RNA sequence: UUUUGUAUAAUGGGUCAGCGACUUAUAUUCUGUAGCAAGGUUAACCGAAUAGGGGAGCCGAAGGGAAACCGAGUCUUAACU
RNA sequence: AGGACCGAACCGACUAAUGUUGAAAAAUUAGCGGAUGACUUGUGGCUGGGGGUGAAAGGCCAAUCAAACCGGGAGAUAGCU
RNA sequence: GUUUAUUAAAAACACAGCACUGUGCAAACACGAAAGUGGACGUAUACGGUGUGACGCCUGCCCGGUGCCGGAAGGUUAAU
RNA sequence: AAUUCCUUGUCGGGUAAGUUCCGACCUGCACGAAUGGCGUAAUGAUGGCCAGGCUGUCUCCACCCGAGACUCAGUGAAAUUGAACUCGCUGUGAAGAUGCAGUGUACCCGCGGCAAGACGGAAAGACCCCGUGAACCUUUACUAUAGCUUGACACUGAACA
RNA sequence: CUUUAAUGUUUGAUGUUCUAACGUUGACCCGUAAUCCGGGUUGCGGACAGUGUCUGGUGGGUAGUUUGACUGGGGCGGUCUCCUCCUAAAGAGUAACGGAGGAGCACGAAGGUUGGCUAAUCCUGGUCGGACAUCAGGAGGUUAGUGCAAUGGCAUAAGCCAGCUUGACUGCGAGCGUGACGGCGCGAGCAGGUGCGAAAGCAGGUCAUAGUGAUCCGGUGGUUCUGAAUGGAAGGGCCAUC
């Protein structure tokens, strides 16, 4: 939509990534969440866009 | 003249011991960014040509 | 294929896309065959 | 207008009824909620986030007055 | 001949004679019958028989797998459940 | 002197009339309009079928026409009578 | 004066004329890719295209659209 | 009004009455000045109206004449034809029934003349709608293309800035 | 190397000159006491014009082709997918242009969890003062709320909130409800890596149901699965997302 996406990267140097809708226009503080890496089976910081 | 193999189905389909056929399954190839989880997970298990249908496909891969 | 609407029968299926090119040259010879081992040695020579 | 559309289907099942099952698995209803008229009491277990129960029994079904908070769920048959 | 329907304000026939439409080549699938059977079968040609020669090809006897590859096993796969 | 007056031939085809498996595949009669004129016309030649020729009507083109006639693709194709 | 020959002869069509416009002659232009021919063996008082239609008295507003002519710098922009 | 829906508007002229006509009024659903705007000599086998004339158009037709018709002797078709020993009325009804149900009338058969019909004849209606049929008309729908036009290159190069 | 100049020298832009390609529908000469033609003599135009290949525009002048289905008959109107009640017969599907109304997007939070918590509406009373309006007390009650229209669970709250958490999981699966199929919808339970918690247990996103649908070519990164005589690499598939 309008507010667009956003893509992370893995914090574990992984090519494998995730991508979320996060909408910026009420709340604009930036998205920097941890989820489960597929690649390495960990939990780790996904950051910074593109 | 003889007749001739559907080449359009015959890169869509691979026989099987017991004369039926093997297909990987559709709708995996499109919007993931939109199918659940769930969905995805049962668009991935691979399968074959059920009954109802299979008597048409080996009348398009007459020599398979 | 053809049964209206709905997609003709194959084309609902993605391709495979992909073959061995070896499937039809990778040959099967059964063992109650070549006894007498072409007179001397089984190999590509003594098969051709 | 003059009524429009009118949807179709509006499925609804039910299977909680008589002595069924007697297999693996007895069965309640699928109407989006459900918690005390086909549900379970007691050691009796079948039910998730979906609302439709599935209990993973050779029991029959069995039906019995009341249980708790006056609901009257649906019971297991020993053989 | 059309129709759920017809005394029919339905098409439509003057009649007798001679004509007038679903077939099997190349393929193929199943059923029947017969020759053979983990084997079954020669195409073209030669041709002497509407039979005898001629075994390039064809089908079938093992599966699992995108495939590499493995095989009475094998893909999934951490896979060892 | 006349795209002038009137009026047969001749040509036109405005009105009336007969005809309709006709005498005629629109012809024959009377009135009417024109009648050296942008008139009327004999013989030849030139132009043709998605092509001709039109003071135009998408009119007419050897009895056939907003694609004639003849021979082929071709027993075209027709979820249709 | 012309016309749907065979249901329309007219208010439509045609016209001296009137207007708008093309054309310097190997003219413009046509049919043909061309071969030629016609325009024309004429030459801007000549020829082509189109509209308008005796004459008299007159004839307001509009360049947003669609086509043309001129201005020629610059923009979008091909092969290269 | 060769233009105006309600609307057969209004008044003057007019007719026995005028949704006629002419003129006036502006009281013209978007008449309007080069397709002009409006008059207008001449032309009209010319629409809308009037008068004057003349009449078988009419009141309403009457008689007279030929040639058909009629009748006869000869020549001799076509559309159509399942079959016919098919007459009223009342009622059923693919509903608009000769033939069915109820109930009348008619000894049997020709000819002149005539249309009430047989949903008469007359070319597989012509409007409308339907076919994943077709042809044409249009255009800033799509896609080409005859023609016109731009640059570059080569045929076609020596000299100058 | 910079400033300079000249020499040799490849190739563009623009303008100028010459003559020799090309031109002559310029003159006159001959075949030929010819109209077309060919070549010459002789001038003039002149590397343009012409002719071709590539290329941008312009081109209904001409040509090929498309432009749906529903409807107590069309048009006008309303309709085509998903989703909900009543009508709809105490098993179950269910007609009607019957009675009536919505979706086509959002949410790191309303998601995971241990614990803690519990309205609406009506009434009484208000203040410096009200265009709207405070916090209590009285009545009352699965009448509030749940991101969103609609209905029903609901305090074990699935309603909101504090702490942490991000499971908005990876490989699967007794399998199962629905449909002719495509497709959708649900899941016991196993294991990988973990979160809340004393722990069990729950978490496979949200209370349940709409927010999007295939095959194809293509985007992106990964890949000894493949790759075409041998070795790469282009190409193909697989995995992950767009």
């Amino acid at each position: 939509g309008i507010r667009e996406k956003i893509k992370l990267v893995s914090s574990a140097g992984t090519g494998h990534f995730y991508t979320t809708t996060k909408n910026k226009r009420t709340k604009p503080e930036k998205l920097e969440l941890k989820k489960f890496d597929p690649v390495v089976r960990q939990h780790v910081i996904y950051k910074e866009a593109k | 003249p003889k007749i001739k193999t559907v080449r359009g189905a015959a890169k869509r389909f691979k026989k099987t011991g017991k004369g039926g056929f093997k297909h990987k399954h559709a709708n995996l190839r499109h919007i993931l960014t939109k199918k659940a989880t769930k969905r995805k997970r049962h668009l991935r298990p691979k399968a074959m040509v059920s009954k109802g249908d299979l008597g048409l496909v080996i009348a398009c891969l007459p020599y398979a | 294929g053809f049964e209206g609407g709905q997609m003709p029968l194959y084309r609902r299926l993605p391709k495979f896309g992909f073959t061995s090119r070896k499937a039809a040259i990778t040959a099967e010879i059964r063992l109650s065959d070549l006894a007498k081992v072409e007179g001397g040695v089984v190999d590509l020579n003594t098969l051709k | 207008g003059g009524s429009t559309r009118n949807g179709r289907d509006s499925e609804a099942k039910r299977l909680g009824v008589k002595r069924f099952g007697g297999e693996s698995v007895l069965a309640g209803s699928i109407i989006v909620r459900q918690r005390g008229t086909k549900f379970h009491a007691g050691a009796n277990v079948g039910c998730g986030r979906d609302h439709t129960l599935f209990a993973k029994a050779d029991g029959k079904v069995k039906f019995e007055v009341k249980g708790p908070k006056n609901r009257k769920f649906i019971s297991i048959e020993a053989e």
